[PDB]
RNA sequence: CGGCCCCCUGGACGAAGACUGACGCUCAGGUGCGAAAGCGUGGGGAGCAAACAGGAUUAGAUACCCUGGUAGUCCACGCCG
RNA sequence: GUAAAGCGCACGCAGGCGGUUUGUUAAGUCAGAUGUGAAAUCCCCGGGCUCAACCUGGGAACUGCAUCUGAUACUGGCAAG
């Protein structure tokens, strides 16, 4: 379904997992609750909260919603360069125009899902809910272009085929 | 201000000796030390970003033979002659009086090249100078005081030192009870498990 | 009465794009020309026209030669009302340097780069993002 | 190419059927009512429909096989006329929205209902009771009803033929996700999609979508009997 | 035996339990319903799991 | 809304930043305990827990929980307090400091000694 | 704002002829303005109806559901709209 | 919109804002010109007392001010469209 950047090959950052239920007569729930989100050790979108019957279905869920079912806005190589804020269904964060790379400092688990997002370079407060199941959106409302390349000349990226079009 | 006390524990979680109590019982063998310590081990551990965080601190301060604040005076140091702060911060834990004498040999522990220092068995230009934080920096010449110079415990750490604990950026003779630090190293001669940049930024917010 | 037409110019760029058109017309003021320029050689718009009726009216050609891809909105930040002055020193790349501000300055409208390597200030006009 | 232009208004000059009504998303093809019937702009159509019946060509030497989807029960007969060939498969009434993704399943109901179509053709069907062998040929049918469309593809499509975008949204969302374009004929009171190229249309009545779908069908099959005819001709230049 | 082995030196049973299943039907069984009870997860209170794939009619 | 339209109406705030009463600008302050009351809280998890209401030096009166750990707190004591609300007790905007003057904690001690009380035992 | 119309008159909605030419936008202050009942004084009260009476309902019945029945509902201008 | 929060509504002076063109001016705008801004403990570059703490010479955002000269790309003033 949803298509997403480029990989090779995949590592399967689970952050948080977590367990529903109201068990009852009849209709009921009973399984297992996961939380992850998909890179390739530097920079890529995807993310997905994914449920099933027991901890190895939950999981599998969880990797699936990542890398399809999702609504994401894209990215170009491992690294940000257009820091700017939104917001993606009520989860904000903020990133003022500043230095790449050095300065890289967020609490909890949230350093971590960082450098499998691309975003890592480039970082401001967040705002609205504050829970890592949901705030983990960096590289989607706080990347509001499909692509931002490391070479500066981005900027000029756009501009060669408009002057040709003139 | 050697802290030592309950000294082991802090290399127990570490993984590394930390300098502290060496010999035939650095990292395990007759040391007892992560082969299953205590009456628990069976649960699932938590860390996060304060956590790494700690870890790397706790590491920096007992490899340079160094304290907490220690290390604030000098970051107060690194900021005021200014460049990157974590390079800084490690040219002024290394270019310790304590560190030129622990890697030369003179005693092969931290507490023991420490005590060296202090209990003026060291001189700095044929004057003794007895504090460990002091600067010393390429081609400077560590000399030791003549009424310490009948330990037998010094002639001792520089045999056990030989060619396992010797860095090839200083010289020193065994004989002569002296030495010219030749070079001051970084990070890339050095460990790299230890930062001091990150350190920085975790203070300073 | 709208009290900003050049808050219109780039609403009729945005709406422009979105709505799949390739040219946007509208009344123009000698600020509006000013501005089209230095867009124009600066690749964020692709061509313009003057022409008359009973005013000058400028007609304009979208980035939609190639559509979106690191500009999706482009805003005036010194409209009516609120203004802020920058000076020759402090004229910004916006973005970390993926971008511009159209800025006048008391010798014309020009991009951040030239007003600050000849050390001109002035009022900022528009930031791309 | 004159070719692709006498199919299409070959095919358009039913004028529609349907009330003055339609997608607003589709209104740059559509000229105005007569008489509160719809009517599409015929002249308009014909610059568009060219420019897809070559695309067509070019991809009949990267062809696998084809897969006509937007099936269900009034466009099945149109889809009937368009294949011509098994080198292109088809299902005749209704198509189950999506198979790209969960291919896993769809190659097991396949085995299922081949294994079980040669014990009933044998008459080898009858194990257990007669309630049971009955039970089975029961499900026989069932399956053969399920796959008509995919019970004799190799794999997955290198290309999807879709009338209908209404009902396959989930299939078009999951063939780009294996990789592979759509090629889409969309309706006046239809929205089109995400897909990668479209023929702008009206697909009213049996007599308009069998001639659409037939002149789509032929730039690209018979390019493939020519492309293969060709490997053919490559190989054997060396052995005379 | 195998599947309690594991859970007597608490090193696994979500997927204990699964790989019995695997290497029972590769050896011949139509189907195997597995159903796990204990202590499980060092909790204070009882626990129950349960698997069933293939077929076990009764 | 405007950004003029804010000069002529000023925002309302509150301080995000501090939420737990305090008297003389300062960390801890002197009162003589007035009353003790066993006393069942808020929530459905119940205890008969003891809190003071204590009469303050700065001329105030606020209650207090016995913190730390025990009861061996007395009716009219001059006793040293802090700010730190215990939750769903009865008007609980502070706690009692466990290691000064009449205070101390029951049985030993692996905890604090500001708070939970005693003399050291161990390091 | 509810039968419909006229008399007075506001406001909108189109279109041609013709006319002025930023006379614009927003709006602290501001004057002006009622759905309903309430309400000051006047007209009106056929039916319905708070209360009050009494039934019926029910682990009780002020709520529920009923019957009588007064102010009210109905008009005109006015008062913090 | 519903989470706390759009004035109950019109009309509109004061204040704020000003389509499009010319003339004219220059409040804010920016550039120019020049003076002031002690002192380290802060900051940047040096230095010394066993390092350090500590103290410090030179420079400084001295986070602060000053007015003339010049400009009309911008908004404001005023005149006719």
């Amino acid at each position: 379904a949803h298509i997403e950047k480029q990989a090779g090959e995949l590592q399967e950052k689970l952050i948080a997992v977590n367990r529903v239920s109201k068990t009852v007569k009849g209709g009921r729930i009973f399984s297992f609750t996961a939380l992850t989100v998909v890179g390739d050790g530097n920079g890529r979108v995807g993310f997905g909260y994914g449920k099933a019957r027991e901890v190895p279905a939950a999981i599998q869920k969880a990797m699936e919603k990542a890398r399809r079912n999702m609504i994401n806005v894209a990215l170009n190589n491992g690294t940000l360069q257009h820091p700017v804020k939104g917001v993606h269904t009520g989860s904000r964060v903020f990133m003022q125009p500043a230095s790449e790379g050095t300065g890289i400092i967020a609490g909890g688990a949230m350093r971590a899902v960082l450098e499998v997002a691309g975003v890592h370079n480039v970082l401001a407060k967040a705002y609205g809910s504050t829970n890592p199941i949901n705030v983990v959106r960096a590289t989607i409302d706080g990347l509001e272009n499909m692509n931002s390349p490391e070479m500066v000349a981005a900027k000029r990226g756009k501009s060669v085929e408009e002057i040709l079009g003139k | 201000a050697r802290y030592l006390g309950p000294k082991l524990k802090l290399s127990r979680r570490e993984g590394t000796d930390l300098f502290l109590k060496s010999g035939v019982r650095a990292i395990d063998t007759k040391c007892k030390i992560e082969q299953a310590p205590g009456q628990h081990g069976a649960r699932k551990p938590r860390l996060s970003d304060y956590g790494v965080q700690l870890r790397e601190k706790q590491k920096v301060r007992r490899i340079y033979g160094v304290l907490e604040r220690q290390f604030r005076n000098y970051y107060k140091e690194a900021a005021r002659l200014k460049g990157n702060t974590g390079e800084n911060l490690l040219a002024l834990l290394e270019g310790r009086l304590d560190n030129v004498v622990y890697r030369m040999g003179f005693g092969a522990t931290r507490a023991e090249a420490r005590q060296l220092v202090s209990h003026k068995a060291i001189m700095v230009n044929g004057r003794v100078v007895n504090i460990a934080s002091y600067q010393v920096s390429p081609n400077d010449v560590v000399s030791i005081r003549e009424k310490a110079k009948k330990q037998s415990r010094v002639k001792a750490a520089l045999e056990l030192a030989e060619q396992r604990e010797k860095p090839t950026w200083l010289e020193v003779d065994a004989g002569k009870m002296e030495g010219t630090f030749k070079r001051k190293p970084e990070r890339s001669d050095l460990s790299a498990d230890i930062n001091e940049h990150l350190i920085v930024e975790l203070y300073s917010k | 009465s709208m009290q900003d037409p050049i808050a219109d110019m780039l609403t009729r760029i945005r709406n422009g794009q979105a709505a799949n058109k390739a040219a946007v017309t509208m009344p123009s003021s000698k600020l509006k020309v000013a501005i089209a320029n230095v867009l124009k050689e600066e690749g964020f718009i692709e061509d313009f026209k003057v022409e008359g009726d009973t005013k000058p009216e400028l007609e304009l050609t979208l980035k939609y030669f190639q559509g979106k891809a690191v500009v999706e909105s482009i805003q005036r930040v010194s409209r009516p009302g609120l203004r802020i002055y920058k000076r020759k020193d402090e004229l910004p790349k916006v973005m970390a340097g993926l971008g511009i501000a159209v800025v006048s300055t008391s010798k014309g409208v020009m991009t951040d780069r030239a007003a600050r390597q000849a050390g001109l200030g002035g009022e900022i006009i528009c930031y791309v993002a | 190419a004159t070719v692709s232009m006498r199919d299409m208004l070959k095919a358009g000059v039913h004028f529609g059927h349907q009330t003055r009504y339609w997608n607003p998303k589709m209104k740059p093809f559509i000229f105005g009512a007569r008489n509160k019937v719809h009517i599409i702009n015929l002249e308009k159509t014909v610059p568009m429909f060219n420019e897809a019946l070559a695309e067509l060509n070019k991809i009949a030497s990267r062809k696998g096989k084809i897969l006509f989807v937007g099936t269900k029960r009034a466009a099945s007969e149109a889809v009937k006329d368009a294949a011509l060939s098994c080198d292109q498969f088809f299902v005749n009434h209704r198509w189950l929205g999506g198979m790209l993704t969960n291919w896993k399943t769809v190659r097991q109901s396949i085995k299922r209902l081949k294994d079980l179509e040669t014990q009933s053709q044998d008459g080898t069907f009858d194990k257990l009771t007669k309630k049971e062998a009955l039970m089975r040929t029961r499900e026989l049918e069932k399956l053969e009803n399920s796959l008509g469309g995919i019970k004799d593809m190799g794999g997955l499509p290198d290309a999807l033929f879709v009338i209908d975008a209404d009902h396959e949204h989930i299939a078009i969302k999951e063939a780009n996700n294996l990789g592979i374009p759509v090629f889409a004929i969309v309706d006046t009171n239809s929205d089109p999609d995400g897909v990668d190229f479209v023929i702008p249309g009206n697909d009213d009545a049996i007599r308009a979508v069998t001639l659409y779908l037939g002149a789509v069908a032929a730039t690209v099959r018979e390019g493939r009997s020519q492309d293969l005819a060709s490997q053919a001709e490559e190989s054997f230049v060396e052995a005379e | 035996d195998s599947i309690t082995s594991q859970l007597e030196r608490r090193v696994m049973f979500r997927r204990a339990m699964k790989r019995a299943v695997q290497n029972a039907m590769r050896l011949g069984a139509k189907g195997i319903k597995v159903e796990v009870s204990g202590r499980l997860g060092g909790a204070e209170i009882a626990r129950t799991e349960w698997y069933r794939e293939g077929r076990v009619p009764l | 809304a405007t950004v003029n339209q804010l000069v002529r109406k000023p925002r309302a705030r509150k301080v995000a930043k501090s939420n737990v009463p305090a008297l003389e600008a300062c960390p801890q302050k002197r009162g003589v305990c007035t009353r003790v009351y066993t006393t069942t809280p808020k929530k459905p998890n119940s205890a008969l827990r003891k809190v003071c209401r204590v009469r303050l030096t700065n001329g105030f009166e606020v209650t207090s929980y016995i913190g730390g750990e025990g009861h061996n707190l007395q009716e009219h004591s001059v006793i040293l307090i802090r700010g730190g609300r215990v939750k769903d007790l009865p008007g609980v905007r502070y706690h009692t400091v466990r290691g000064a003057l009449d205070c101390s904690g029951v049985k030993d001690r692996k905890q604090a000694r500001s708070k939970y009380g005693v003399k050291r035992p161990k390091a």
